């Protein structure tokens, strides 16, 4: 088939950025329409990563002045240290700006088929960021794995609590 | 009778009645519970709620009483809710007329009132707010008025 | 044969069609010139049998409505689930059910209405719970707050997968007619796959929750030493202990011992005295024997292999004598038409309601259901009124196969319409029985009135004057008090305690008395048959004179919703079909209405109420039933007014909302009566001279503004007879027995 | 402008205060010309009442205030002391003159080109140029901080100059 | 492109419309809840 | 207090005659060409105005009895 799987031939896709093939085994892109996905895989993996390296910058040992980590899960030390100093609820609302303002007819660029829907414009770089054809797939599809390995990878970091309760670099400590 | 109801005795015993009425549900929980909480909220709501009434005329039943005189010792009671009430629904009247009087002449007027044309909607919508003194230019220039529509026979 | 034919991509999934309302009816999409275009949107937006006459189009649409009504149920089942999670006392009615009362419902504090947040102990107030939800996740062993929160989360699931899949089966995959037509694998599937594996693995769920959980709760155990059902599973020696036959494993089941699963399953009935509910380990045999005897129902049907019946071939095969053609035509009737199927599934499906209510008071389920009295009287009265629209609904659907899909060709000389050849001697008969039990039932009660109002109550129909005792009735609940030792050989004690021995007391709050019916209750049972029979009358009258009556010989030619014909024949208002079910809805609040006033003033008189010391016993009126119920000067006093002191006087307190749903749904019964009496004859001209005062000021509406139409301007005071009139009995009802239960 | 293509509204490019942003539309179905009278009197009126939070120092107290700096219920200072319903008897005397159809979407007076009334211009060194174009801004600025005062009012409600230099909560 | 058009059919801009000025009066009665003065 | 509402629902039956027969009136017994543009058919002519007024001042009173006991009651 197209895929380099078991079988499904160009189901819907191909074209997208999986340099490796395109995965798709279960029926999503059967009946999803696929850009609607595509913003959603976009937005998680954005997020994602910005999940894995707050989690890791933070076992770097950081603060202000709060109290000690000994974790960045298990909601009351760490997130309600946070919310009764009354802090989150901002960076909470200015996101409350980000998705309706500047995501929400981002996301209307995503219903017509007009937006290579990723693409909030933002490329502050100089000789390396190619809006063409090379580096903007080869460095999207970057984008997109590191973002993958990130959901992943944020998904064990979440995950060692049981037989932890520790920190991640404390789990490094552990065989 | 109509006492000022500051001094109404009937009156300030409705202020024990509910007030400790209010308390004996007080007299189940602890001193940090919410519910214990939403109780103490209750009762600043209850000895707010009574002297904040304390220029109406509770009478011989301790429950305030009105005037519809317009009296100016009591027109914060009703002719200045009637003023404002007669500017809001002034507003949605005249709204409504404009917006009638803009849809009458259209492609489909049918039409345009199951689905609003929210352009000329919340244009109106916003636009009639100085219906004083435009239902009194329009009514100077022989426009708010009709004649000569539907009848039936005599 | 059976194949599955589905079309891919049939309908487009854009907002086209929402930016023309009424797109879906070519009698509709002209535009509103009038302000009846509005209404009549709303009663054709769901008449799928007469938007086409294609059938293939008209089943997809309803197939995939099924799954918005499913998306609606399980958004409400994870409502229920949430709010038993966030908002419910549940953990902490848990620790003592007979103690505290139920209460999810959390008002939020605005004026005066925090003053609604009962406080119902727990530590926590809020609105008292009714529907009884506590009791069912005792039953299934919902131990903390987190089963709740997990199974709200899975209810959001299936809710999505309900609306992605009426989605999916309208537009982008929808089946063919030949898909639909294979109903010999709709049964099959069903009566197996549906309610087989429902109750066989609701069974492996009580045995493996509720069974241990509910031992646990039953010794008195606190749900923090209660581990998780969950961890019943993983080893056997936390079941062992609880039940010594989990040790054998299956292999007593497979070497058909079932004798040493006694422990696990067995048949004892009665109530368990603890917890006031029925036995989980006879709930759990119970839907074994669903299980096997319902996956053994589902292979009645051949579909592929050449094993089974079809429907034709029985249905074929009752050629009787005295019908003539036999039930030749049934099928080609009940796999063509929508409605005849709707008619009978209603049918049964508020038949069927009504037995899960007689049911639920007196074998009362659930743990410490029959101790809270509201919700053992309201999950009775809730199932009732459900279980009497669904009956109306038969009587408008059989009657609009009467008059949309009927066909004679098909259906000629068989068991349907030579009913229909003499359908005068089936309404004159309904109406004999009417009258005969309208005098009977009925007389009986101005009699009784009279002689206690002439003072000769000797000639009453008391227990002590003309006694009517109910002989059938005695003796066969006396056959199930001789129940358990004679002929349910295997069982230990009665079907219930409504029939046979002593009462069971839980929590000083009787559970369930056996319940005497003497001489009053004989004449109340003649009520039910009489406003039964009418009911039975209109809704016979409405679908044997749906069609072609002898005084208009054409309504299928004028419709179902048509008002009239006209003042010709001396007047014929009222008169299709449709109106014969506006009528069967006020009898049904009649019949219903005098359902539960006997339900809740015979079990307040006759089963409920507390006990003290030395097996005392007081009831909640004190015996009030027998004495009072043969008039109606007693039924109307010390029912409808003394049971009024505890909503009347509602006021202040937390019961003090039912105080308003007791008055207003007074004003919306009467508002209903505005509708029902007049005619749009009056309301158009008066309105008219409304639109006099709108010209005059050039505030004409566009849409023309019609009055109602007659069967609108009558189906609202139906719709309002209804909500008010209910919902009158529903304030009173929980406002009752929330002050003493 | 705004770089994801959402940008070809109702609203024109050579408008004054443009930089291509409206993402939620609201250009559509809201009278663009209009809008832009409102962003400008908007702007103008936020400007001066954040330039009475500018020169709210000890100049120009003339005999009847005596209430330096309050910010807060000065508002309610000056509904107790009177004259507040008189600046909108004022007001009204200037709204009479400045719009003269006055009203808000009926009968917008579009004759000369921009939302600008009546020509209150009395130096007049610059005319209607791209001068436009750098008011806007110094009305949408004057806008927020406005705020920015004011919330310093509400939940700081310490003082409205005095944060910048080295208070912090 | 049309679902601005369903959103301005009679009851959807009359649910969002009396569910604001519901919210207007409801929001304006914690805040000032017993308003019987002016 | 059989008096009172003795002669209220006699007084309220007397009135609905009184109207009931002008209902008589203008059918069976009403004549607008010896009634040329008299005070009669001038009431037949405003009767649209009549109408629309009485329907005013009952819808009036009904949302402001029947609001103000809904809200007493609430
Ligand atoms: C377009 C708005 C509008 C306007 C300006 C009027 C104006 C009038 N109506 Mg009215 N009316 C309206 C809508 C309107 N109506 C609607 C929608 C209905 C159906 C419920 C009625 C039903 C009605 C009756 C039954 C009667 C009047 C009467 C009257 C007159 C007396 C004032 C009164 O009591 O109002 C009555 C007000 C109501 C019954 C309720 C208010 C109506 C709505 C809810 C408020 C307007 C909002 C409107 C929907 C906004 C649409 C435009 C917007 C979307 C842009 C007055 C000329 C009376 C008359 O003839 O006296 C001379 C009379 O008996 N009206
Ligand atoms: C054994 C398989 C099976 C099961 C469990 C069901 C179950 C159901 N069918 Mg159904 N059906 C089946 C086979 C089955 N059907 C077959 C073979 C046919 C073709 C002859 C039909 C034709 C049919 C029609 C025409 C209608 C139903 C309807 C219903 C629902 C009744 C409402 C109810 O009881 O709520 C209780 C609800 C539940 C217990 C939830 C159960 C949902 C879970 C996920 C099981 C669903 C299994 C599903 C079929 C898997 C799809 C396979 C696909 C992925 C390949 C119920 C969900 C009615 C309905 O409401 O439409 C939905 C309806 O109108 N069925
Ligand atoms: C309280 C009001 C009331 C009463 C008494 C009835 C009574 C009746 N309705 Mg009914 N009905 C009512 C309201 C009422 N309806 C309303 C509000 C609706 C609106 C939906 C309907 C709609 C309706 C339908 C649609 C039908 C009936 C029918 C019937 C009859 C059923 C047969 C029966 O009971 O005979 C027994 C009679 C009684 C119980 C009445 C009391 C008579 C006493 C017991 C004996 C006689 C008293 C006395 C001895 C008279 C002689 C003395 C006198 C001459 C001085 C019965 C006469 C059915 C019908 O017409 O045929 C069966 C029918 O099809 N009704
Ligand atoms: C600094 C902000 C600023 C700027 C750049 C402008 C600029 C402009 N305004 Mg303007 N305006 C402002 C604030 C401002 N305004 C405020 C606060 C008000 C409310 C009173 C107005 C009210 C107003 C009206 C009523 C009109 C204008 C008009 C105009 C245009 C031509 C007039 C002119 O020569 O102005 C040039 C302005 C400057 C060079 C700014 C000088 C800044 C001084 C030095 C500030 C002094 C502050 C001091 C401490 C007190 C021009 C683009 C006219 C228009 O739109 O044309 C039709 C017009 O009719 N303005
Ligand atoms: C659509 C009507 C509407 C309007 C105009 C407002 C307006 C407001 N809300 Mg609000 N609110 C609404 C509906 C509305 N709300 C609904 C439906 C909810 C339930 C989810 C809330 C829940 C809510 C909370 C929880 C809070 C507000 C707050 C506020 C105020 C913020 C400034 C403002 C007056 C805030 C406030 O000022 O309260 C202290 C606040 O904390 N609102
Ligand atoms: C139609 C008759 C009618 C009238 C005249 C009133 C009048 C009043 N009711 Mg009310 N009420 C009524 C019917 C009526 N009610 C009914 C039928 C019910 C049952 C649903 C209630 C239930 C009810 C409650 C539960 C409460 C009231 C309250 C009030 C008082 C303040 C209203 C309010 O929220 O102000 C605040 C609202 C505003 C300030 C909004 C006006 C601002 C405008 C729109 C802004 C624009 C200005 C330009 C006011 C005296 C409240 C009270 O304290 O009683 C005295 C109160 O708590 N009423
Ligand atoms: C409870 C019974 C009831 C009620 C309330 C009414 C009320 C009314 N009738 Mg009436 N009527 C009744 C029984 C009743 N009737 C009966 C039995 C008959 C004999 C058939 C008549 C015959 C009759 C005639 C012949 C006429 C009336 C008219 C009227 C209106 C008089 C004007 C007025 O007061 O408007 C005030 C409005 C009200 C009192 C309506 C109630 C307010 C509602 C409940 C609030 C709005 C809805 C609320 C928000 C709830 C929302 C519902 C939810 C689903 C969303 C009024 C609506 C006349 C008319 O049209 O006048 C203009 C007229 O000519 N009636
Ligand atoms: C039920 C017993 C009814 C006797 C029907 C006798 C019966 O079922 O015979 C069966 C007979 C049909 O005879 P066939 O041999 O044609 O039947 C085979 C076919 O019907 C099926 O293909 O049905 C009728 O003739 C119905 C006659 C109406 C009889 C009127 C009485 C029915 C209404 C009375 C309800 C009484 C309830 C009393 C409870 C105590
Ligand atoms: C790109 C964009 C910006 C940049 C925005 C951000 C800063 C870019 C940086 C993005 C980072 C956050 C990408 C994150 C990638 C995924 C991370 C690295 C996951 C790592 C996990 C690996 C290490 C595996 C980890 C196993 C996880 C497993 C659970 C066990 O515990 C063991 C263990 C630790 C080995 C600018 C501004 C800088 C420039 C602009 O032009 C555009
Ligand atoms: C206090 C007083 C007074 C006053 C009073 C008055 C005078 C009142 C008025 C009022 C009145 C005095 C009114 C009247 C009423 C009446 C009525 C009630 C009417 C109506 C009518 C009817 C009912 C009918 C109608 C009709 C018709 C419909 C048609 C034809 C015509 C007719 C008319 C027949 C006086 C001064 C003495 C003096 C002092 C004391
Ligand atoms: C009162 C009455 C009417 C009149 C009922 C009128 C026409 C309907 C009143 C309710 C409508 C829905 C009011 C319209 C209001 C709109 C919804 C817009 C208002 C703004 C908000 C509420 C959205 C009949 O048409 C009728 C017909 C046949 C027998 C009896 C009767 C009858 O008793």
């Amino acid at each position: 088939p197209s895929m380099p799987f078991l079988k499904r031939p160009s189901k819907l896709d191909g074209s997208l950025p999986g340099g490796e093939g395109c995965f798709d085994p279960l029926g999503f892109t059967e009946v999803f329409s696929l850009e609607w996905l595509r913003e959603a895989e976009i937005k998680h993996c954005r997020v994602a990563m910005l999940a894995v390296l707050g989690v890791i910058a933070q076992e770097f040992g950081t603060f202000d002045f709060y109290n000690a980590k000994s974790k960045l899960q298990l909601s009351p030390d760490l997130h309600n240290q946070f919310v009764q100093n009354g802090a989150l609820q901002q960076i909470l609302l200015f996101v409350c700006a980000w998705e309706f303002i500047v995501g929400l007819p981002a996301l209307i660029e995503s219903v017509n088929g007009n937006r290579e829907p990723g693409y909030f414009g933002f490329d502050p770089l100089k000789l390396g960021g190619t809006v063409g054809s090379a580096q903007w797939k080869r460095m999207q599809a970057g984008e997109l794995r590191n973002g993958r390995l990130a959901m992943i990878a944020f998904g064990g970091f979440f995950h060692q609590q049981l037989l932890t309760k520790q920190g991640i670099i404390e789990q490094l400590a552990h065989f | 009778v109509l006492t000022p109801c500051q001094q109404s005795e009937a009156f300030h015993k409705r202020e024990i009645n509910e007030v400790r009425t209010l308390e004996n549900r007080q007299a189940n929980y602890e001193a940090n519970s919410p519910s214990y909480l939403a109780l103490q909220s209750q009762i600043d709501q209850v000895h707010k709620r009574f002297d904040k009434y304390g220029t109406l005329l509770c009478g011989q039943d301790g429950l305030p009483h009105l005037i519809t005189d317009g009296d100016w010792r009591h027109a914060r009671e009703f002719t200045i809710p009637a003023l404002l009430f007669l500017y809001i629904t002034g507003w949605i009247g005249w709204v409504g007329r404009s917006y009638l009087k803009y849809t009458k002449e259209t492609k489909n007027p049918t039409e345009q009132e199951i689905i609003l044309d929210v352009p000329m909607a919340l244009k109106y919508m916003l636009s009639g707010f100085l219906w004083p003194l435009s239902a009194w230019q329009e009514y100077r220039s022989g426009q708010l008025l009709a004649k000569e529509d539907e009848i039936t026979v005599s | 044969q059976v194949k599955v034919v589905v079309d891919r991509d049939v309908v487009p999934t854009s907002f086209e069609k929402w930016a023309k309302p009424g797109h879906f009816s070519r009698s509709l999409a002209k535009g509103p010139k009038t302000t009846t275009w509005i209404w009549n949107l709303h009663a054709d937006a769901h008449d799928f049998d007469s938007h086409t006459s294609s059938l293939e189009e008209v089943s997809r649409k309803i197939f995939s409505a099924h799954f918005g009504q499913l998306a609606i149920i399980f958004i409400w089942l994870s409502g229920m689930y949430f709010h038993g999670a966030r908002f419910s006392n549940y953990v902490a009615w848990l620790s003592n059910p007979t103690g505290i009362k139920p209460s999810a419902q959390v008002v939020w504090p605005i004026v005066g209405q925090q003053i609604l947040n009962a406080d119902v102990g727990g530590g926590m107030q809020g609105i008292q719970i009714t529907s009884g939800l506590f009791q069912l996740w005792r039953a299934s062993g919902i131990v903390n707050e987190l089963q709740l929160y997990v199974t709200a989360l899975g209810g959001l699931g299936m809710a999505g997968l309900m609306i992605f899949a009426g989605w999916f089966h309208y537009h982008k995959a929808a089946p063919k007619l030949e898909w639909f037509q294979n109903v010999e694998s709709m049964l099959n599937h069903h009566l197996a796959g549906l309610l087989g594996l429902g109750s066989l693995s609701w069974a492996g769920h009580q045995i493996h929750v509720s069974l241990p959980i509910n031992k646990l709760l039953d010794a008195g155990v606190a749900p923090s030493s209660i581990p998780l059902p969950h961890e019943f599973i993983l080893n056997r020696n936390l079941m062992a202990e609880l039940y010594p036959s989990f040790q054998q494993g299956l292999v007593p089941f497979f070497t058909l011992n079932w004798k040493q699963y006694s422990d696990i399953l067995t048949f004892k009935g009665g109530l368990s005295p603890v917890t006031g509910g029925l036995w989980l380990t006879d709930v759990a045999h119970h839907h074994l024997a669903i299980a096997v005897l319902f996956l053994v129902a589902g292979h009645m049907y051949r579909t592929n292999w050449g094993i089974g019946h079809s429907i034709k071939q029985i249905l074929e095969a009752h050629k009787g004598p005295l019908t003539g053609e036999g039930h030749k035509g049934l099928y080609e009737i009940l796999t063509t038409s929508w409605h005849a199927n709707l008619a009978i599934n209603l049918a049964m499906l508020g038949s069927l309601s009504i037995i899960v209510a007689h049911h639920m008071y007196a074998m009362p389920p659930y743990p410490y259901l029959a101790t809270d009295y509201p919700t053992q009287l309201s999950l009775f009265t809730h199932h009732m009124w459900i279980g009497g629209f669904c009956i109306v609904g038969a009587g408008a659907h059989a009657a609009i196969y009467m008059v949309r899909d009927y066909s004679p060709t098909v259906n000629f000389n068989n068991v349907l319409d030579r009913m229909i050849r003499h359908r005068d001697a089936i309404i004159s008969h309904l109406n004999w029985v009417c009258i005969f039990l309208g005098m009977h039932s009925f007389g009986l009660y101005i009699h009784n009135d009279t002689m206690r109002a002439l003072g000769r109550a000797q000639d009453m129909f008391s227990d002590t004057a003309i006694q009517l005792q109910p002989v059938f009735a005695q003796w066969i609940q006396q056959i199930h008090t001789l129940a358990p030792g004679n002929t349910a050989v295997n069982a230990l004690a009665t079907a219930s305690y409504a029939f046979g021995a002593d009462t069971v007391t839980v929590g000083s709050k009787i559970a369930m008395m056996p319940i005497k019916l003497g001489t009053a209750d004989f004449m109340v049972h003649h009520i039910h048959a009489f406003t039964i029979h009418v009911t039975t009358l209109i809704l016979l009258k409405g679908v044997l004179y749906a069609r072609n009556s002898r005084l208009i010989p054409d309504k299928a030619n004028l419709g179902f919703r048509f008002p009239c014909d006209g003042p010709g024949r001396g007047g014929t208002c009222q008169v299709s079909a449709w109106d014969h079910v506006f009528l069967g809805l006020f009898w049904m609040y009649n019949a219903l209405s005098i359902v539960i006033f006997h339900f809740s003033w015979k079990m307040q008189s006759d089963v409920w109420g507390t006990v003290t010391s030395n097996g005392a016993i007081s009831h909640i009126t004190g015996g009030n039933f027998a004495q009072s119920a043969i008039t109606i000067n007693g039924w109307l006093r010390d029912f409808l007014w003394a049971q009024a002191s505890q909503v009347i006087q509602s006021y202040g307190s937390s019961l003090s909302a039912y105080g308003l749903m007791f008055l207003g749904a007074h004003f919306v019964w009467a508002f209903s009566l505005m509708f029902l009496f007049s005619g749009r004859g009056y309301w158009q001209e008066l309105i008219e001279s409304i639109v006099w005062a709108h010209n005059k000021l050039k505030v004409a509406p566009a849409i023309a503004p019609r009055a109602l139409s007659i069967t609108q301007g009558r189906a609202v005071g139906v719709a309002h007879y209804l909500l008010g009139g209910i919902a009158t009995t529903w304030a009173f009802f929980l406002a009752r027995i929330i002050a003493v239960g | 402008a705004l770089p994801f293509l959402s940008k070809p509204p109702n609203l024109s490019p050579d408008m004054p205060g443009y930089r291509g942003f409206d993402p939620l539309r609201f250009s559509d179905a809201f009278d663009v010309n209009w809008l832009q009278e409102g962003e400008i009197k908007n702007g103008r009126v936020a400007m001066l009442a954040c330039l009475h939070f500018f020169v709210t120092e000890f100049y120009q107290f003339p005999f009847f205030a005596g209430a330096p700096k309050l910010a807060g219920p000065a508002h309610d200072y000056f509904v107790k002391s009177g004259a507040m319903i008189q600046i909108l008897a004022f007001i009204g005397f200037l709204e009479f003159l400045l719009h003269r159809g006055k009203v808000l979407y009926s009968d917008m007076e579009w004759k000369g080109r921009k939302p600008g009334e009546l020509g209150f211009n009395p130096l007049n060194l610059p005319n209607d140029k791209a001068m436009r174009d750098r008011e806007v801004n110094n009305g949408r600025l004057a806008m927020l901080g406005f705020a920015g005062i004011i919330h310093g009012e509400f939940l700081n409600g310490k003082m409205p100059f005095e944060q910048i230099t080295n208070f912090q909560p | 492109m049309n679902l601005k058009k369903y959103l301005s059919t009679a009851p959807v801009v009359a649910t969002l419309w009396l569910f604001l000025t519901a919210g207007i009066l409801i929001e304006l009665n914690r805040f000032f809840p017993d308003s019987l003065f002016y | 207090s059989a008096l009172y509402t003795h002669h209220q629902y006699i007084a309220g039956l007397l009135i609905v005659g009184a109207f009931a027969h002008g209902a008589i009136f203008f059918i069976r017994d009403y004549d607008p060409e010896q009634n040329q543009d008299n005070v009669l058919a001038r009431m037949l002519a405003h009767k649209e105005a009549v109408i629309s007024h009485l329907s005013w001042v009952s819808l009036f009173l009904g949302f402001h009895t029947l609001g103000l006991y809904v809200h007493n009651d609430v």
